[PDB]
């Protein structure tokens, strides 16, 4: 398992896998792994695979009463603090959830990091998963603020493709989105097996 | 616990404790406010010194957050208990959405704390 | 039930045309030791049903006097309506899993038979909740022993007459009493018909020694 | 466990005048890969092969110490040794380790020298030989490579659709495991010639 | 002590189709060393355009059957209509999750017919995670049956064979051939194989045998 | 695993199952499971398959290393002699259960040798996980004294009762006659289940895999 | 699993039941507990299966070899100090309840018993086994002083009788053997 | 695990700590911030594990920002840290124990400057000088060889600097950044974000 | 600890030790384990002493306010009951061996037995406690149907002598008690 | 717990590790060295806990000075590696098996340069680049990512600048400084001890 987000100017870059495997058994290979909270807010995949399934959905309940009551739609800084709170009345009971949460917001873009255990941070770039540690050191070589958009997609597409080789746990296809101003954008799903012929010539 | 319908209707379609209640508002002291572009302006009237008291134990204006100020008539001791949870409101509005509260919201709290307070058990 | 403190044994069952036949003997164990030896393993619901059980006997009595409120207040309604057999296994599955959740279970393991409109019922039901039904069923070593015997004359012949299923349980009953260290030689076959529910008195199995006489 | 430290799989499978023998390329650790080239099938004389799954080490041990009984026999002895006679010979030296025991599971393929007939077996980790007529396996992926070779397996195959069995087996089962993977070797054995092919896999 | 769970084992299997849907598992009860019976299959019709499989814990099965029956009929007496195949899997995720801390001890997959006459798969965990696939496999032997589905639906790692979509006729022996190969490897792969096909007008259903060791 | 032995009114017939079972995968189908020791005795195995080929060999070494020296026949109490003394010795760490039979001079004679050490003389035995299904078919229906035709159809009725019940047990019969003067080893007695046939036609050709890189080397 | 025997003048006598148990299970149904050691010496052996059968043939081996070396009857009381030298010295590896009895021309009849502990003690009747407990109420009533040898033989026939139908361990058929000085009478009796 | 520091002057309290929130063995922010006020002139500085040191830490500063409203006025640095040990003492033997670890710094206009010490058993202390997490075996050593009570804020600064080098020389972390606080009449005031350049 | 009841046609006969010990110390010497419930009604208590003194004390209460109610002579069968549901429903948390036994109008004299799990059955004669287990064959070949009052006396007193001489945990002193239609005639025995 | 380099070239084999010596929570020695030759063309870089990773590796470079005494010539990097996996396998099974990690570097003049990969099981891997540590998760994805087998030993380097450069951002531990060998056919040759100034 290995999904990464990071923003820059144009927006936010949402990558990960799709294995979910079952101890040493591969269960699928076809598991969507960024699921689609709004037309304006992503979320995603890492440790329960049911317990991220389950709490963001509930989120999804939460942010659209949120918009009938008050008329416009939640910021992203809220969002991520109404997700922290819930997870967190089941402390010590044994949750398993690393999601972030990503989407545009009235100060920009917006890049939050929530953890089952409580932690609720801000940040630029994040990586998550078993594979994690493998997609930080390709992608802190070419990030950048000030990268183009068809630049940002091939940073994050090859740093998916670095981390799925050396991990056994992660593989399968690299989904990819971008959060933009107006909201979020599907740009592509590639299988692994045809990026290693395209990045091995 | 005391459960008994105090607000019920009328034969023709009144709340009549509801409307008996409007009678205290009307004569408490007069409130005035108007809005300018950039500035807005509210005074009380009838502060009704004796001048053996303490001026600010006497005051009506307060605060609920630093943008928020609140006036109001009728009778007194109702009013400070539904300002102490006004003020925990928008205490908690920020522990929530981190923006401070608008105008609109602490209005829509006190007004439906008030409407289903004329629908409950044992309770002018 | 944590711990079962006097237990029972296997219990056998097996449909034939028209009716079900179910035995089982007369021992409460302790541990290795037989301490109550008159006691009855078998109860007679209504007219058109049976249960025979297994495991901690006290929570069988528990069974026994629950079973019994149920049939008395429904009796006395005068709708013409009575429990089938199938009412009652379905209802004490729902008792053994709502309790088991609980983490307290009954320690017992339950055949129903059941003979209601022209045809036979025979149903099992586990400690845990599993319930299934087959035209013979054992508990315990019956499981191992009695039930290989079971099969094997019901997959050359499915139907059999009552003489013919009456004689194939004490045959299955005597081989229970070689090979188990808490049987005992005394035992009651319980039978359901068309005519109603009729349990036989304290039968006994007649042994063979020839192979002692071997070194 | 034990068996699942570095992962690994192991096919035999007999056809009609030739056997083909197949593995795996992963070296790991437990999630991480090293390298993409760790042998695991090794020769044994002409016309007969030996492959290995099992823990890493042992794989490396156990293949040196039957190199170091293996060239004592041919020379003690002026033939070469029999596919029949290097499965008692295997299953000894595991043995030996009744209470130490390697952890591996050995997979023998080979032709018999004189009647160029096809031979198979495979080993418990304590030495208990299974030989079969069909196919035999080994490894942590084991139940996915029985659904492909009960599903595929012919009784007379030519060494061209032997080739093409057991490749569906190793490509379709290694894909469904997690810690194997990263390239299969296939050898393929006959009478007159020998045949490496190295087959185009996720390296997923 | 008392263990609250026990293993009695069952495979089952659905394929979807272009408009169609197959669902197969074998009839054996068993658990330990011992077999209780040789016919009892997993095949439970919900509607008329969809099945549900089951295996798992046993006690379970048939609880969680008996509570999916029920709300299907609180669904029509509320809503005056049947519920939709992708309806039942967003309910059954809730009910699943609804017992996070003391699961159930069963493997599900929902096959049937969507709105527009087309096949689906819902595929299940124990706890209530879910995803739309095109053919699954769960139970004893479901490592051994998906890579082989993998290769002839899938038509994974083949070079230069054509993608004909599977036929009704080509998934009926596709299906009985891969339980006979799990027959043989697996001890708890049963004694009567149903299949259960359902399409635009009803479920069928058929008995195939098997090896009865 | 499923292994029985009688004794009738002449010898004694010794019968077993076909399969080994790893975790709950079948492994082998034709897995042998009777073995030589001696020219008239046989011997069944059950546990720990390594340990009891390790075992019947050792034995049977020992027996044609005694047997060459005495210049006659081996007796089925020294067979039995030297595996209880041996299993004994290393406390139960050896997992070897063994079914015992054979004709010496002094007639026929059937053990069962459990893997701490204990044996026991008995007209008809039973071991295996199964054993206990097999038993019942013994328990109802032996009589003392019966010829090799009435043995040969109750000890594979035996075994196919734990064939029928036992998850661990279940393909062809074996069975071997051992009397006076005739020893009859045969392993397909029964076939009482077969596996169906293949329906879908699955077949590849040359080409559908794709090579990377090829090598070819001649022999000669 | 329930021995027993019984001293009278001229002799002897031993009984033991005939079921042996592996935890709950049937093993065997018939079973010879009254292992010979010599011509007039025997032992009926209780506990572990496999410990008991290896030590009674150590010490046959060494008692027979003591006695081809003195060319003598050997005594009751040196095969008793046998099996306490083997049951000391290795007492945390097996578990034995060995009741050795027999005639001597020298002492006559001799009862002694060899506990899992390793002690060993001359009792005018012994008693052992799983079974053993439930009948020491009826054996201290129905014992009287000067017993026939057809009265043990009935003694030890009703005490057997009663523990193997109370105890679930017990069970079988009843084997019972009388020594004196002119041999050895076996039988097997049920009832 | 991670650092903060608590030099106390005459009329100032200097605060400090560093700017690194970890993971397993990967930093995943390299400028967090540990520093929550509550008032113009209180501070708190939380140290513990990972939901507690938000939650309890912004619990404590609504009530805070409740109890100027109500009345007009601020707390004391006094009250308002003796209200923080009432809470952890109460929560102490429940089903939730908070596990933090924290130090309040405080000015008022009565008593001057003011350092209050905790853990997560919740036991005072007016302290001159505190410091958490495991860089405090290294560097109160250095800090009170060089204390004096009457120390100006100029070189309490360079002390600061002092106690940090040290940091970077024997222990095994790498904390490269540190964030620091000044409190005094004129309430909060930002210093320099003090750093040295891994580059 | 070890008691007895047996019945017998005109009504029933009671008896236990009187050792109650703590471990391997004898706290109390003399004991009276013979508890009544109403005039005709006795149980003989064993296991915890703790759990079977405040047992006992509840079932009194609750006969007591029912025959007073019905102003009617309780039932024996009824007294029994009482036990069941108490011991089966606190089954988790007590240690009770209780037998009930007593003389009743409608029924004549009975004997039911409470064990350790809860159920209750009747019995011609009853037996329980610790020591109960070295007299089960004693009890099974001495019972003779149809004694008399001054039998049954003369039978619990020898099978009580056995148990105390045999097990450690019973001894003390002897205490009979005889229920009957004209009243309860209890006695201390020794010998 | 600490970390070393593999990367191998055409000609050259180029290898570098830390030079810390680490304790409870303080840094001993900050210019350890884990750098141990065998002969004029072989390495030898030795990781994991205190006794076994110097007395190993100085047992296996008295027995390869013994070799070439006793014959006048060297062992091969396949050989000398291959006479380490033997020593450790023997000594697994037994009452004392050393736990190191480590992997060889060597130069021949008949198969060229050389790396070989070992690990506390005695497992080899001839691997063109390698590393061993916590580093090693983070640094294999950019060694990767930029891997060429013809690459010259100028940006072969700067390469190794980069995959440590990232090592001091996101790896909590300390790590300053580096020292860094190189391999060819004329032996070994001492390059630039790379470190980052703390200051």
């Amino acid at each position: 398992t290995t999904t990464l987000a990071f923003k820059f100017r144009h927006g936010v870059i949402v990558a990960a896998d799709s294995r979910a495997t079952a101890g040493a058994y591969i269960a699928s290979q076809t598991v969507k792994k960024v699921i689609e909270i709004n037309p304006y807010l992503l979320g995603t995949m890492a440790g329960g695979a049911a317990d991220c399934s389950f709490w963001e959905r509930l989120l999804a309940r939460q942010c659209r009463i949120y918009e009938l009551r008050n008329k416009e739609r939640i910021s992203v800084a809220a969002a991520s603090k109404l997700l922290a709170n819930m997870v967190y009345q089941y402390k010590g009971m044994g949750l398993s959830m690393g999601t972030m949460i990503c989407g545009w917001d009235k100060r920009g873009p917006g890049l939050y990091y929530v953890d089952s255990e409580g932690n609720r941070i801000s940040g630029a770039t994040f990586s998550v998963g078993s594979g994690s540690v493998y997609a930080y050191g390709v992608m802190d070589r070419g990030y950048s603020y000030d990268l183009e958009v068809e630049q940002a997609y091939d940073l994050a597409r090859r740093a998916i493709y670095q981390a799925t080789y050396r991990d056994a746990y992660s593989g399968g296809a690299v989904n990819l989105y971008h959060v933009r101003e107006d909201g979020w954008i599907r740009v592509s799903s590639d299988n692994v097996a045809d990026l290693h012929e395209k990045y091995s010539g | 616990s005391y459960d008994r319908a105090i607000t019920v209707f009328s034969p023709d379609g009144h709340l009549f404790q509801v409307e008996y209640a409007q009678e205290a508002v009307k004569k408490g002291s007069t409130a005035v406010g108007v809005r300018g572009r950039d500035i807005v302006v509210l005074g009380v009237e009838k502060k009704s010194v004796a001048k053996l008291q303490d001026e600010r134990t006497v005051r009506k204006i307060c605060a609920l957050d630093d943008n928020v100020c609140m006036a109001f008539a009728g009778l007194t001791a109702d009013a400070r208990i539904v300002i102490n949870r006004a003020r925990v409101e928008c205490q908690s509005h920020r522990l929530t959405v981190e923006d401070p509260v608008t105008v609109e919201y602490i209005t829509r709290y006190i007004a439906s704390l008030k409407q289903r307070y004329t629908q409950s058990n044992g309770r002018r | 039930t944590q711990n079962p403190m006097v237990t029972g044994t296997s219990v056998l069952g097996v449909k034939f045309e028209g009716g079900v036949v179910i035995a089982a003997d007369m021992l409460g164990s302790y541990g290795s030791l037989a301490r109550f030896r008159n006691i009855s393993r078998i109860m007679r619901v209504n007219n058109s049903t049976m249960l025979g059980a297994s495991g901690d006997y006290a929570d069988f009595q528990y069974l026994k006097q629950v079973l019994g409120q149920m049939v008395i207040d429904e009796e006395l309604l005068g709708d013409g309506h009575s429990y089938s057999p199938r009412a009652i296994h379905s209802w004490l599955t729902r008792a053994m899993y709502s309790r088991r959740s609980k983490m307290n279970p009954l320690w017992n393991t339950m055949v129903i038979g059941g003979y209601a409109d022209g045809e036979s019922f025979l149903g099992y039901v586990d400690m845990l909740g599993v319930a299934y039904e087959a035209p013979s069923l054992a508990t315990g070593y019956g499981a191992y022993l009695a039930q290989p015997l079971l099969r094997e004359v019901l997959e050359k012949q499915p139907v059999l007459s009552q003489t013919e299923a009456r004689d194939l349980v004490e045959r299955c009953m005597r081989v229970l009493y070689y090979r188990d260290a808490r049987s005992y030689n005394r035992f009651q076959i319980a039978t359901v018909t068309e005519k109603g529910v009729e349990i036989e008195g304290p039968l006994s199995t007649e042994t063979n020694w020839d192979i002692a006489h071997m070194i | 466990s034990i068996m699942s430290y570095n992962g690994g799989a192991v096919m035999a499978m007999k056809g009609k005048n030739c056997v083909a023998i197949a593995a795996d390329r992963r070296f790991g650790i437990q999630a991480q890969m090293v390298t993409t080239d760790f042998q695991k099938i090794f020769p044994m004389g002409d016309r007969l092969y030996i492959g290995l799954a099992g823990l890493a080490t042992d794989v490396q041990t156990v293949a040196q110490r039957l190199k170091f009984r293996l060239n004592l026999y041919e020379l003690k002895e002026g033939r070469q040794i029999k596919p029949y006679t290097l499965m008692s010979m295997v299953a000894n030296l595991l043995y030996e380790k009744r209470f130490g025991p390697y952890y591996t599971e050995p997979v023998i393929a080979g032709l018999d020298p004189k009647t160029f007939k096809p031979f198979i077996c495979s080993l418990d980790l304590i030495g208990c030989p299974m030989v079969t007529d069909d196919f035999v396996v080994s490894g942590t992926c084991a139940e996915q490579m029985y659904g492909m070779c009960e599903s595929l397996w012919e009784p007379n195959m030519d060494p061209d659709h032997l080739f093409e069995t057991i490749s569906q087996a190793m490509l379709n089962a290694v894909d469904r495991d997690a810690v194997s993977g990263m390239g299969v070797i296939v050898h393929i054995i006959e009478k007159d010639k020998i045949t490496t092919r190295t087959l185009k896999a996720r390296m997923d | 002590r008392f263990s609250p769970y026990v293993f009695n084992g069952g495979t089952i299997l659905a394929i979807a189709g272009e408009d169609f849907a197959i669902v197969a598992s074998d009839t054996r009860l068993s658990e330990g060393f011992s077999i209780h019976t040789r016919d009892s299959p997993k095949c439970y019709k919900l509607t008329d355009k969809t099945v549900i499989g089951c295996s798992g814990f046993h006690g379970d099965c048939l609880t969680l059957t008996k509570i999916i029956e029920a709300r299907l009929k609180m669904y029509k007496h509320s809503n005056n209509k049947a519920m939709t195949t992708g309806a039942i899997a967003a309910m059954l995720s809730t009910i699943l999750y609804s017992r996070r801390f003391f699961p159930y001890y069963v493997y599900n997959i929902i096959g049937g017919l969507d709105e527009e006459g087309k096949g689906a798969v819902y595929s299940f965990d124990p706890v209530g995670s879910y995803q739309r696939d095109s053919f699954k496999a769960g139970g004893s032997a479901s490592a051994m049956l998906q890579p082989l589905l993998d290769n002839q639906v899938g038509f994974k790692n083949m070079q230069n064979v054509e993608h004909v979509p599977l036929s009704l006729d080509r998934a009926m022996r596709l299906v009985k051939d891969v339980f006979i190969s799990a027959a043989e490897r697996d001890v708890y792969t049963g004694d009567a194989l149903r299949i259960c096909i359902v399409t635009k007008e009803g479920i069928r259903e058929e008995t195939v045998s098997l090896r009865k060791d | 695993t499923t292994i029985a032995g009688v004794v009738y009114k002449d010898g004694i017939v010794l019968g077993a199952d076909t399969r080994a079972t790893e975790g709950m995968v079948v492994a082998d189908k034709n897995c042998s499971k009777i073995h030589f020791i001696s020219p008239n005795i046989y011997c069944c195995g059950a546990g720990t398959a390594a340990d009891t080929d390790m075992t019947t060999q050792l034995i049977s070494s020992n027996l044609e290393l005694h047997s060459l020296s005495t210049g006659r026949l081996p007796r089925v109490v020294t067979a039995n002699r030297m595996l209880k003394q041996m299993l004994f010795r290393y406390q139960g760490y050896i997992g070897a259960a063994l079914v015992l039979g054979g004709v010496d001079v002094t007639g026929p004679h059937l053990y069962s040798i459990y893997p701490h050490g204990s044996t026991d003389k008995l007209p008809y035995v039973t071991m295996g996980s199964g054993s206990l299904a097999a038993m019942a078919v013994f328990e109802d229906k032996f009589r003392p004294d019966m010829e090799e035709e009435e043995a040969k159809n109750l000890v594979s009725e035996a075994i196919a009762a734990g064939i029928f019940n036992d998850l661990g047990s279940g393909s062809n019969i074996d069975l071997c006659v051992i009397s006076k003067n005739k020893l009859d080893f045969l392993r397909p007695y029964t076939v009482p289940n077969k596996k169906g046939t293949r329906l879908g036609r699955y077949r590849c050709e040359k080409g559908t895999t794709a090579v990377l890189t090829e090598k070819i080397t001649p022999l000669e | 699993t329930t021995i027993m025997a019984v001293q009278f003048d001229g002799g002897v006598v031993l009984g033991a039941d005939s079921r042996t148990t592996t935890g709950s299970y049937i093993a065997n149904r018939v079973t010879d507990k009254l292992t010979p050691i010599h011509d007039r010496i025997f032992c009926c052996r209780s506990g572990s299966a496999a410990d008991t059968q290896a030590v009674a043939d150590a010490v046959t081996y060494q008692l027979g070899f003591h006695s081809i070396e003195l060319n003598e009857p050997p005594l009751v009381h040196t095969a008793a100090s046998l099996f306490k030298e083997m049951c000391y010295r290795y007492r945390e590896d097996l578990m034995a309840g060995i009741i050795i009895a027999g005639w001597d021309p020298q002492e006559g009849g001799q009862v002694y018993s060899v506990p899992m502990g390793g002690m060993m003690v001359r009792q005018s009747f012994a008693i052992g086994g799983s079974g053993s407990s439930y009948i020491y109420g009826y054996v201290d009533a129905t014992y009287r002083e000067g017993m026939t040898k057809e009265e043990c033989l009935q003694f030890t026939a009703n005490a057997l009788a009663l523990a193997m139908e109370r105890d679930g361990s017990s069970g079988g058929v009843i084997r019972l053997a009388a020594i004196a000085e002119s041999g050895v009478e076996r039988q097997v009796l049920l009832g | 695990m991670e650092y903060l520091i608590g030099i106390q002057g005459p009329d100032y309290v200097l605060v400090a700590s560093d700017r690194v929130a970890a993971s397993n063995i990967v930093q995943m922010k390299d400028d967090h911030d540990k520093m929550f006020k509550m008032s113009e002139k209180i501070l708190l500085l939380c140290v513990g594990e990972a939901g507690d040191t938000v939650q309890f830490a912004e619990y404590i500063q609504k009530n805070v920002q409740l109890y100027k409203m109500r009345n007009g006025y601020e707390l004391s640095p006094t009250a308002a840290a003796n209200f923080t040990r009432r809470n952890l003492a109460d929560c102490l033997r429940s089903r939730t124990p908070y596990h933090v670890n924290l130090l309040l710094a405080g000015y008022d206009e009565h008593e001057g400057p003011a350092l209050y010490y905790m853990d997560y058993l919740a036991a005072l202390a007016k302290a001159p000088f505190a410091a958490h997490g495991y860089g405090a075996f290294l560097t109160l050593s250095i800090l009170d060889r060089y204390y004096t009570p009457t120390i100006s804020r100029e070189r309490a600064v360079e002390l600061l600097r002092k106690c940090l080098e040290e940091l970077q020389k024997r222990f095994i972390l790498n904390l490269p950044t540190f964030s620091v606080r000044i409190i005094d009449k004129n309430g909060i005031h930002d210093l320099d974000n003090i750093s040295f350049p891994k580059q």
